[PDB]
């Protein structure tokens, strides 16, 4: 709400204006009233109050008063009508302005941008934070100075990047589309001020760039292309096919409308921004960690109190681990079993390892357990985990106070390794008090220096020897073996010992690396000086493949810093943007808060609008969430405050999300018993009155940027059935050719449910489709737009012309004869063609990820023939548990209704042409995936700890294993996809025979 | 009797289960505990040892070559039961000094047999049955406790920061009486002479107002601080009855999971047991 207890305040209202002289002014007020406005007709009123001769004129003055953050704001832009100012009570004092006027309105306009005052992160203690705050702004004044360069094209290549695929070259079932490889394109030109449209049609190829296509148009450096109905243009000279929207006109059949317009006209039109630096831009014995003869110890010495009833529970206990990631370094040990009524222990756990052996990434993980024929069950009551080693590589001693977190929902595990190291914010909480021992003032890990010291001579007495013995035939046949297997194969004992045993031979098969990484006692100094001088001269592997090193499984500084080298290198800003949730998760695993994959993503999200949109919306999602608050909110603010002129724009998108929010918040409370009609009229009321007009007009669209979102189709807009208040909202598109590509632009905006499992079911789809187009099979998938912006708050894309199952069925031929009216005419064949293609690649997607049980409200159908899915509630069958199955099941069955329209109208259905040629296109694409099922095990570990349900630990991940038969033969995969489709379809599903 | 025991009858063998079964079994035990499955179909060996060792699982394939068994050529052992005995009397130090440890304690495919007594199926099926609908009424009881502990948790953090906002409007209101003492005690003294009691009828109702309101606010504060303690209360209390159920989650999912882990065994039907369940 805009007032504390309040949503909105209806305009008769009175208000508390605090004067510098002392006096107290009660003051009618409008709630659209502006605040010079209400300073006229505040100090109008003032002179009949005492002291006024001492009051100065209105002009010198300011209004300020405290918001719903509890931050006193002082309101400069005073254009800011009442209800958006975001008060906690309705009061205003007025004072004389001090300080940088131009750094407060920044200051206010990133709070408002991360969702929490700028003046928090002042008053934080920790010097971690605070040099990450100054540090950043190295990454920030590099990123700028980058595209400040070739300016003002560099400037335009910031703000309007290339929207293009990563290779150039194109399938040969998408380059047989072209004539002779030619496409048609059109190029549109404004003739004047009296608004009419002249077009331009030309036949090139399709390799053809952007200068060249404009030299064309002359004759039917000046100039450039804009994609009509976008905001998105191709600035940079790669081939026109290569660019999105040109290769889906192949795809799609459509004519491409490009608009011809001045480099000058757009030039000019960019900010030309600015980047202000912000204000806050006796000796010690330092000893070495390989010099303390000693065995790790950790004393707990009590826990303040825990939620627990004394009646249910036996015992509780402190149970505690050493951990690299996931892996344990040692034993578990756990305190001596107390009572309930007084936590306390006070001993000194002994665990077996010794100080100099643990590595840079050692982690003491930890949690408060309680206790239920001599058996009991144990169960986590809070979790929490410390890094051994602080950011600047000096062992923790002496006593810490550790607040633990709440036990996420499904989580069964004592401990929580995986989860977010630091202590709690909220200090009502349960507070495991321990102490670490105390050697020196400073224990410092060592120097790379050291580490290659140690590492030659730990081969010198173990027994140039990469070339010295010969690498054998049965050797080398082994090593392609063992890296075939995917992420979570676990590599056996003797394979472990033979890829320790050569692991000088493993550079000349680089791919190896993780599983190399895993046969290394991380226990080990000796092993892991050795490793530290292969990874720091290792050869680069392919992004996708780096990927896995950024997983919880891998937490060493080195590992991780080769891993971002190679995304450095390789990693195409197409890639990183199809990639972009799951290296925005992989943060939570970082140890500290400063760290080389941050410095990447930031300087991308800066160089690049289009990642930087994304960007801000995955960090901006999650800032509910108090595990990672703090990492996300400076990393924002380091972002707010380098991005320039986005800000204003995200700004729009922001407080337009916000009132969105507020209205569907009292739908669900205060008009719960309300009828739907009466709830529109509502809506209606609210939407029409100025300040949601201009808040829900004149954005751009979250799901994409380039969508430019005009005004409000008010009467079309509808609340949707759920319980959950959707709202389906429609915008005008503002763009002057809109016509040609789409006018009205429908988003379904929703504040219940959870979005962020649709939206990774979808980056899947996008990511299987992207798979098979390049492999060769033609199977049309819709990964349409799903973006999360909150607490259970997202967006959803509506397709056009889509209609669900129910609708054409309301006898099994219907949905053949509805499909055969709306493709009436010789194009019969290529709606069937891609209604056949379209159910293929969404059978197999389906069955593999385990989706939610497809019914014919989830299923849709296009006018074109292209059947698609919606609403993927839940994946990986997370509703195995709640029941008792290990099988396999298949969500998207087809039916009568679906088989007679792939076999055109026969009565035998599953033992036609079409059937087999389809069964065909499902095997492939099966297959397909299971080549690359190391990317999506790669891409699923990446959100083990986003705080998903369906993605808490790798046991969850494994059902994709299952699905793709990673453990059998590529024979035994295809036969088993064949009888799990054999046994959903009853015999329907033909066999090989 | 021990080495020429069959493969079959053997306790610790599972045959064809997936390496996360076996995952499942060896969460959460002590050093020495095993079992042995069948080897991944894609892979080298005909079956893989998974053992404990410093809270971490250790596969060890166990490879086969003209009726002999190990983990290594040269293979020595005659069969699998005899390589098992061996190391369930001797360390795994002989093999290799990596894992000084002993298969102490296998974890039997009879294990349910134990528990599950009961030797009819349909028996069995109808506890099956009746054990799941404990299960998912205690799983509908902790979903419904934790939607109180969300907006619990939620509503207390929305309640704490608006009393930090009520400190700072009261720091402010504190500041105006300020504002007000210091530049009012100037003119009312100018104004106490000259008999101009007018004036300070005027400003003395306006500081009556100003405290009138401090008054109020202070209050608001303190009726919102009672709020925050009656529903961090609640935050406790439903955090109690969440770690009651939570255990009893536990029991009532792997004795439910023991008893369909018996209908696996005796081919039970898949059309018999989503009935029951
Ligand atoms: O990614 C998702 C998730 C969910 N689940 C939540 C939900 C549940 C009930 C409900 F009535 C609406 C939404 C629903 C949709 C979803 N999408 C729809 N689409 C419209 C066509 O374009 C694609 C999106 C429609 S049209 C009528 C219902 C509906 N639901 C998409």
């Amino acid at each position: 709400g805009e007032l504390w207890g309040i949503h909105l305040m209806p305009p008769r209202i009175l208000v508390e204006c605090l004067l510098p002289n002392g006096m107290i002014v009660t003051l009618e007020c409008l709630r659209e009233a502006t605040l010079i406005t209400i300073k006229h007709e505040l100090f109008k009123e003032a002179r009949k109050y005492p002291l006024h001769q001492l009051l100065q004129d209105e002009s010198s003055y300011i209004f300020v008063s405290v918001t719903q953050e509890a931050e006193r704001e002082e309101f400069f832009d005073e254009t800011r009508r009442l209800c958006d100012l975001r008060l906690f009570q309705p009061f205003l004092k007025v004072i004389e302005p001090v300080g940088n006027r131009e750094e407060k309105i920044l200051n206010r306009e990133i709070g408002f941008a991360i969702g929490m005052p700028v003046c928090e992160f002042d008053m934080v203690k920790d010097p971690e934070v605070q040099d990450f705050r100054r540090n950043i702004l190295n990454v920030c004044k590099e990123a700028v100075d980058l595209r400040d360069l070739n300016s003002p094209h560099s400037r335009a290549m910031y703000v309007y990047p290339p929207n293009v695929e990563s290779s150039p070259e194109l399938p040969k079932h998408i380059y047989n589309k072209l004539d002779k490889g030619q496409i048609i394109v059109v190029i549109w030109v404004i003739v004047s001020p009296n608004n009419d449209k002249q077009k331009y049609t030309l036949k090139i190829n399709h390799d053809c760039v952007p200068e060249q296509v404009i030299a064309e148009a002359i004759r039917k450096g000046k100039y450039i292309l804009k994609v009509c109905g976008c905001d998105e243009y191709f600035l940079e000279k790669y081939p026109l096919s290569q660019y999105k929207y040109i290769r889906s006109c192949i795809m799609l059949g459509r004519m491409p409308n490009l608009m011809l317009m001045a480099k000058e006209s757009l030039y000019s039109q960019l900010p030309m921004d600015c980047f202000t630096m912000p204000s806050y831009s006796g000796e010690t014995s330092t000893k070495s960690l390989w010099v303390i003869n000693s065995a790790l110890r950790i004393k707990i010495l009590c826990a303040t109190y825990v939620n627990v009833n004394i009646r249910d529970i036996d015992k509780i206990y402190v149970r505690t681990g050493i951990y690299h990631g996931g892996e344990p370094l040692c034993d578990n040990v756990n305190t001596q079993r107390v009572p309930c009524s007084n936590p306390r222990w006070n001993e000194w756990l002994n665990y077996d390892i010794y100080i100099p052996d643990l590595p840079r990434a050692a982690r003491l993980c930890l949690s408060i357990c309680s206790v239920k024929g001599a058996k009991e069950e144990h169960c986590p009551l809070a979790w929490g985990n410390i890094n051994l080693f602080d950011y600047t590589d000096t062992l923790v001693s002496g006593k810490m106070a550790l607040n633990l977190w709440p036990v996420p929902h499904g989580l069964e595990d004592l401990l929580n390794p995986i989860g977010v190291t630091g202590s709690n914010p909220n200090k009502e909480t349960p507070c495991l008090e321990l102490e670490f021992d105390w050697f020196s003032s400073v224990v410092k890990f060592p120097d790379m220096s050291v580490i290659e010291e140690h590492a030659n001579w730990s081969v010198s007495r173990e027994a140039r020897l990469a070339r010295d013995n010969e690498l054998r035939e049965n050797d080398k046949e082994q090593l392609k073996a063992i890296s075939t297997r995917d992420p979570l194969s676990e590599i056996t004992e003797q394979e472990k010992d033979f890829l320790w045993s050569h692991r000088h031979y493993c550079v000349t098969i680089p791919e190896i690396l993780p599983k190399l990484l895993l046969s290394v006692k991380w226990n080990s100094r000796d092993e892991v000086a050795q490793m530290y001088c292969l990874v720091k001269d290792w050869p680069p592997i392919k992004p996708e493949q780096a990927m896995e090193l950024l997983d919880c499984n891998y937490p060493d500084p080195m590992v991780r810093g080769f891993a971002v080298r190679c995304l450095e290198k390789y990693l195409t800003d197409d890639k990183l943007s199809q990639y972009l949730i799951q290296l925005v998760q992989v943060l939570k695993y970082e140890q500290y808060l400063d760290n080389l994959l941050v410095r990447f993503l930031l300087k991308k999200a800066l160089t690049n609008q289009r990642i930087g949109h994304f960007f801000f919306w995955h960090l901006k999602s999650e800032m509910h969430n108090k595990t990672v608050s703090q990492r996300f909110g400076l990393l924002l603010e380091s972002y707010c405050r380098a991005c320039g002129m986005y800000l204003k724009h995200l700004n729009r998108q922001v407080e337009a999300m916000e009132k969105l929010i507020n209205l569907t918040d009292i739908l669900k409370q205060e008009k719960k018993d309300e009828t739907q009609k009466v709830q529109m009229k509502f809506l209606v009321e609210q939407m029409r009155r100025p300040d949601f007009m201009d808040a829900l007009q004149g954005f751009l669209s979250p799901l994409n940027p380039a969508h430019q979102l005009g005004n409000l189709r008010l009467e079309e807009c509808r609340i949707m059935s759920s319980a959950k208040r959707p709202l389906w909202l429609n915008w005008e598109n503002p763009d002057i050719m809109s016509e040609l590509l789409f006018q009205n632009n429908e988003i379904i905006f929703k504040n219940g449910d959870d979005l962020r499992q649709d939206m990774l079911t979808l980056q899947i789809i996008r990511i299987m489709e992207n798979i098979w187009q390049n492999q060769g099979l033609d199977l049309r998938m819709l990964p349409y737009g799903c973006l999360s912006i909150g607490d259970c708050v997202g967006l959803i894309e509506v397709v056009r012309n889509s209609h669900t199952i129910m609708q054409i069925q309301c006898n099994s031929h219907t949905l053949h004869q509805w499909l055969k009216d709306k493709n009436k005419g010789e194009i019969y064949d290529a709606a069937i063609d891609l209604f056949t293609r379209s159910c293929a690649g969404y059978c197999v997607a389906t069955f593999i990820l385990g989706i939610g049980d497809r019914h014919n409200s989830n299923i849709m159908v296009k006018d074109d023939g292209q059947l698609f899915h919606i609403d993927f509630g839940h994946f990986l069958d997370h509703k195995k548990k709640k029941f008792g199955y290990k099988r396999e099941r298949v969500p998207f069955v087809l039916t009568q209704d679906f088989l007679i329209v792939i076999s055109k109208g026969a009565q035998e259905c599953t033992k036609t042409r079409e059937f087999e040629r389809f069964q065909e296109m499902c095997y492939k694409a099966y297959l397909a995936i299971r080549q690359h099922a190391n990317l999506f095990i790669n891409l699923f570990s990446m959100m083990l700890g986003s705080g998903m349900p369906e993605l808490q630990s790798f046991d969850d991940i494994a059902y994709i294993r299952k699905t793709l038969a990673l453990d059998k033969t590529e024979q035994e995969a295809l036969e088993y996809f064949m009888k799990q489709m054999n046994d959903a379809h009853h015999g329907g599903w033909t066999t090989k025979m | 009797m021990n080495n020429n025991m069959s493969l079959q009858d053997a306790e610790w063998y599972w045959g064809d289960i997936s390496r996360e079964e076996v995952n499942e079994k060896l969460r959460d035990t002590a050093d020495g505990t095993f079992l042995v499955r069948d080897a991944s179909t894609k892979m080298h060996g005909d079956y893989t040892l998974t053992l404990r060792k410093g809270g971490n699982n250790k596969l060890i394939k166990i490879f086969h070559r003209d009726g002999k068994y190990g983990f290594s050529d040269p293979l020595t052992f005659s069969s699998v039961v005899e390589l098992i005995n061996h190391y369930r009397n001797e360390s795994l130090a002989q093999y290799n000094p990596k894992l000084d440890v002993k298969l102490l304690y296998p974890v039997s495919k009879y294990q349910q047999d134990q528990v599950v007594k009961e030797d009819n199926i349909e028996a069995v099926g109808k506890k099956l049955h009746e054990y799941n609908t404990q299960f998912q009424e205690k799983s509908r009881e902790y979903d419904r406790l934790y939607e109180e502990y969300t907006r619990t948790s939620q509503e207390i953090q929305m309640k704490r920061t608006a009393i930090e906002a009520f400190n700072e409007t009261i720091k402010i209101f504190e500041e105006q009486c300020q504002t007000q003492e210091r530049y009012s005690k100037e003119y009312i003294e100018k104004f106490k002479r000259e008999g101009n009691e007018k004036e300070i009828q005027r400003i003395m109702h306006n500081y009556d107002k100003l405290k009138s309101r401090i008054s109020e606010i202070i209050d608001s504060r303190r009726r919102l601080e009672e709020d925050l303690k009656k529903q961090a209360a609640e935050y406790r209390e439903i955090d109690k009855r969440m770690n009651s159920i939570k255990p009893d989650l536990i029991q009532l999912r792997k004795t439910r999971d023991q008893y369909l882990m018996w209908l696996t065994q005796k081919g039970v039907r898949q059309k018999k047991l989503n009935e029951w369940l």
